């Protein structure tokens, strides 16, 4: 099952995501949703390339999702911006996701856009495959998506048109998950803690 | 300014007579207010320092109570009873009223001696102003008016709809609304992830945002005064 679950994500590494494993990605992360926050386990290789690529594909289709699999999207990229935010707040060797790449990440689902390079992609998919965990499934899929269009009411708050104001609702979305992890002050608090930063910040 | 004591919001032109006055008092008051306007649009207020900063929100919060009080004399003139001429008359004088509390705002948000909370503030007077004229002119009736022949927001809560509201009427509370939407906008973020007395009525007064919207939460009940414009306009529009 983790198994298939990197897998449609490669067969999308094969080419972007058709949207229709998309609904078994987000699936997966939500479920996973604990195992990736506090694992604290040398899965942490898989466990990270899954959340990098996870985060990649996820930013890639933002124009177009079906709206109830938009907000799948968007509670997988919520989950996504939490992820990146323990990380970099806790900054850990074990994790083959580098605080740039973690930063981008973050701006990439605030962004609606993805800024990792085709190489930077194929390294995380090459650790993904080297670090691995190293119908009545299309039933559960949707009683869940209905589990969420029921206690969530989502509110747009506002063809060629559509998927702009799609990726805008999928942004603003990522914005408002950032804001209720607090995650801004969190990302101030790496700024301020950074590495060559703190000799001059001294200084001035 | 005697308002700014929180002595309830108090318009005057209310009495059936009192109407009648204003109503002569119309076209007369178009012409200040126009002045006024073509005045304020020049480099007039430029150097908003605390000191001028105080009589420019002074000349703003003016314009608008004097056109809360002209909405509320149409409101009385509509409920109670050259006509469409004085009506004309009103209709600019609110539109003003509006506009110049918009270019003041503008004004104390892009000043570089003025903005931030002081801005805010402005635009929690505003707000204030807006929502006590709307609950006068909604909770006035043929009989409360014949009956007097000054209201007051706290008068009317400790005493306790249609009528009265119109298309003046339509524009103060729009403008209310996009105030109440920046001030509660403000007081998401920063309860930020969750996370005094009332806010008091000057520019300058320091306050948290549950403060501000406290005092505007005190002065009448907001749930209420919400819904009942809800339903009023709904069932105009019908």
């Amino acid at each position: 099952g983790w198994e298939v679950a990197v897998r449609p994500l490669l067969s999308a590494s094969y080419s972007a995501f058709e949207m229709k494993e998309l609904p078994q990605l987000v699936a997966s992360v939500i479920e996973s949703e604990s195992e990736i926050l506090h694992h604290e386990k040398q899965y942490e290789p898989f466990y990270s390339s899954f959340v990098a690529l996870s985060t990649h594909y996820i930013t890639t289709v933002c124009s177009l999702i079906p709206r109830n699999q938009l907000q799948s999207v968007a509670a997988a990229c919520k989950v996504l911006i939490e992820f990146s935010l323990l990380r970099l707040e806790n900054p850990d060797e074990a994790c083959a996701v580098s605080q740039k790449h973690l930063i981008l990440l973050i701006k990439g689902l605030c962004t609606g856009c993805s800024r990792l390079d085709r190489t930077e992609i194929i390294t995380f998919t090459a650790m993904m495959k080297s670090a691995k965990l190293p119908p009545e499934l299309r039933q559960k899929e949707v009683q869940m998506n209905f589990l969420n269009q029921l206690t969530s009411v989502f509110n747009p708050r506002t063809d060629q048109a559509s998927a702009i104001k799609t990726k805008n609702v999928f942004i603003a979305q990522n914005v408002a998950s950032l804001q209720e992890l607090g995650g801004s002050e969190k990302l101030l608090r790496v700024c301020l803690n950074l590495p060559y930063f703190l000799r001059y910040i001294n200084r001035f | 300014q005697d308002a700014v004591l929180a002595n309830s919001f108090f318009i005057m032109p209310a009495t059936v007579a009192d109407a009648t006055a204003v109503r002569n008092g119309f076209h007369s008051l178009v012409i200040d207010v126009t002045m006024a306007l073509d005045t304020l649009s020049l480099p007039v207020l430029e150097p908003l320092n605390p000191s001028r900063l105080q009589d420019v929100t002074v000349l703003s919060l003016s314009c608008l109570y004097a056109g809360v009080s002209v909405a509320t004399c149409m409101a009385i003139l509509h409920v109670g009873s050259k006509e469409d001429d004085y009506e004309s008359d009103a209709a600019t004088i609110v539109q003003k009223c509006l506009e110049i509390y918009d270019m003041i705002g503008q004004a104390i948000s892009s000043s570089r001696r003025a903005g931030g909370e002081h801005y805010q503030n402005f635009q929690l007077l505003g707000a204030w102003c807006l929502l006590n004229s709307l609950f006068l002119i909604l909770n006035l009736s043929p009989t409360a008016l014949a009956d007097k022949g000054a209201l007051r927001v706290r008068d009317i809560l400790s005493r306790t709809g249609h009528q009265g509201f119109g298309v003046l009427s339509v524009i103060l509370a729009n403008h209310a609304i996009k105030l109440l939407t920046s001030l509660f906008q403000d007081l998401q973020v920063e309860a930020l992830h969750k996370g005094g007395p009332p806010a008091a009525l000057s520019i300058m007064a320091q306050s948290t945002s549950i403060q501000r919207i406290q005092r505007l939460i005190d002065s009448v009940p907001l749930m209420n005064l919400l819904l009942t414009l809800l339903s009023t306009s709904y069932r105009k529009a019908c």
